[PDB]
């Protein structure tokens, strides 16, 4: 007979942390006092309400208006606690479950949460949400089977697929059956989580108020956090003029990214006075990392070796000591800082992976570790700028005069860099000036936060600035950001479609939940994603630099997967010490 | 965690 199992918790990788007498996590003060205001920087601007949309740019925290039928903890990298849900029932390959619904739940109108409104929720999101989720959950079905009972099943084994449906909002039917969810929100939409908004200004600000008779105030995943009475966003056009703010005292928390502010700048009245805190931790967990984005599909980047000899024109050991304090680890993976990062040569379980696909690979792929260009830190490395020019060469590209020309054609080599006015890029012009000493014309177009993010989506750039979020395991969501299929999903920077990607995330995906497995696949990955150079690696911090008004205190615990500012509450003696 | 499944991309 198949065996159906029943569980309150879950964990996409081995088993999950609190599983057995789960009271509350070990990175909270269950104490903790509920009042206070935190205010907090944004940078560009917003003009709508709804997350989840074909277009607009979202307000700060619109992705957290709704509670979930699981929670995840911040301390492990994927495990599900009960929130809307109690408990669930499946099949031991995880292809059906049946989640009861805890009957408490409650909409901020005091409505209940029922199975029906979770069946809603998944035909809004299969028929008017964004075009990657109809081809992912293509062939699942949701029913409310009882009133607090909703069956999931699944045309293919997805533990990781089932998880990922526990994260989406449940949204109300009687608000949502009047709204489209492609198009924004000029106003909030009714929610269910532990803030609502409560005032707004478009472009500006947004503030958020605790809920205080909130359902689920008293559940395991809550207690200790959500203390703040007010959470408020104001919105900044750049860094430097947030940064010099938060000096004055216009907002309360900084997580400091510019190396020169960090080292030089944290100085006067404030600080001598102990009333801003300054806080350095080491991170050992993956990490996000920094590159720029070459679009594949454009001529000048369709050529492997172009790409190649743009990246030895990138000086990072000149940028890192003449210009960021040697504060810097140069980016070399999509695992960075994992166990699936390929950091040594391939072994036989790579090599089986590999082999049969050696005819569509770059040779170094069997042979080499991957490694981004290194300098002597002067900005006129001769080694690497005479490779990129014999690279360059091979390609067509060919000087006539100063300047570099297509050896068919006569066509300049020139590209655009797409880059956030708000950004700190003292990083640009050095770049600029190496690459015109190649003869190749970089053009700088700088443009605001509305502009950015629709061209982001839409790739029409020749090459821009992308973060690649920490990816702790290669998980099934790597589709949607590099297989063909999902080429419009927004997340493909590059604008690859490669066959060779595509088998091996598929054998990813057929290897969901088996870490013995996942190894080998993951490290394949890396090395066809690096050695193809689809981007062009920039940098990243296994460091936390934070600073922050002495208002607050905080846990004897940090979360590792994140910097646990939820468990943080007002501390009103130290809050007493500073000027009023 | 499925969030790409469910949202376009915003820096």
């Amino acid at each position: 007979m198949q065996a159906i199992k029943e569980s309150y918790a879950f964990a996409v990788l081995g088993e999950p942390r609190y599983a057995f007498n789960f009271n509350h996590f070990d990175y909270v003060n269950p104490a903790a006092p509920k009042g206070g205001q935190i205010t907090l920087s944004a940078l560009g601007t917003f003009d709508n309400f709804n997350r989840y949309a074909l277009r607009g740019n979202p307000g700060a925290r619109t992705e957290q208006l709704y509670d979930t039928l699981f929670t995840t903890s911040d301390d492990e990298p994927g495990s599900y606690y009960p929130l809307i849900a109690e408990s669930a029932r499946y099949a031991d390959d995880y292809s059906w479950v049946e989640v009861a619904i805890n009957p408490r739940a409650r909409f901020h109108d005091g409505s209940p949460i029922t199975a029906r409104d979770v069946e809603f929720t998944f035909q809004k999101f299969m028929t008017e949400g964004v075009p990657q989720f109809r081809l992912v959950y293509k062939g699942t079905t949701v029913k409310a089977i009882a009133p607090l009972t909703v069956r999931i099943e699944l045309a293919k084994p997805g533990k990781e697929d089932m998880l990922s449906l526990f994260s989406l909002p449940v949204f109300p039917e009687k608000y949502w059956k009047d709204h489209k969810l492609s198009d924004p929100l000029a106003t909030p939409p009714l929610a269910s989580g532990p803030y609502r908004v409560t005032s707004w200004k478009m472009g500006q600000n947004i503030v958020y108020s605790r809920v205080k008779d909130y359902w689920a105030a008293n559940l395991p995943v809550n207690r200790g956090r959500w203390n703040f009475d007010t959470i408020r966003y104001d919105y900044y056009l750049d860094d430097n003029v947030a940064f010099e703010a938060f000096k004055a005292g216009a907002f309360d928390l900084r997580m400091e990214n510019d190396a020169k502010n960090w080292a030089t700048r944290y100085t006067g009245k404030n600080f001598d006075k102990k009333y801003i805190i300054k806080d350095e931790q080491k991170n050992e967990s993956a990490q996000d990392t920094r590159w720029l984005a070459f679009n594949i599909q454009r001529p000048v980047f369709s050529d492997r070796r172009v790409r190649e000899a743009i990246t030895l024109a990138f000086d990072f050991e000149w940028m890192n000591k003449a210009l960021f304090y040697n504060a810097w680890s140069r980016t070399n993976s999509y695992f960075q800082n994992t166990e699936y990062a390929a950091r040594n040569y391939p072994d036989a379980a790579e090599l089986v992976l590999l082999a049969p696909m050696k005819k569509d690979l770059p040779s170094e792929v069997f042979t080499q570790i991957y490694q981004p260009p290194v300098s002597k830190g002067d900005g006129y490395d001769r080694d690497n700028l005479l490779k990129a020019d014999k690279l360059l060469n091979e390609a067509g590209w060919v000087l006539k005069g100063q300047q570099r020309v297509n050896a068919t054609t006569g066509q300049p080599l020139s590209f655009e860099l797409l880059l956030p006015a708000s950004s700190n890029s003292q990083w640009v012009l050095p770049f600029q000036h190496s690459l015109q000493r190649l003869g190749i014309n970089m053009d700088i177009r700088k443009v605001d936060n509305s502009q950015i993010t629709n061209r982001m989506r839409s790739r029409d750039y020749d090459m821009m600035p992308r973060v690649w979020r920490a990816m702790p395991w290669p998980s099934s969501d790597l589709q949607i950001s590099w297989s063909s299929e999902y080429i419009n999903s927004t997340y493909n920077a590059p604008g690859v479609q490669s066959p060779v990607i595509d088998s091996l995330i598929n054998q990813i995906i057929a290897a969901q939940g088996n870490k013995e497995k996942l190894l080998p696949l993951g490290r394949a990955l890396d090395r066809v994603l690096t050695w193809n150079y689809y981007m062009l690696p920039m940098w990243y911090m296994a460091e936390d630099r934070l600073a922050w008004w002495d208002k607050f205190s905080q846990p004897a615990v940090r979360p590792i997967y994140s910097l646990g500012i939820d468990t943080w509450w007002y501390d009103v003696n130290k809050a007493a010490k500073l000027p009023s | 965690l499925g969030e790409p499944r469910y949202a376009f991309n915003f820096n």
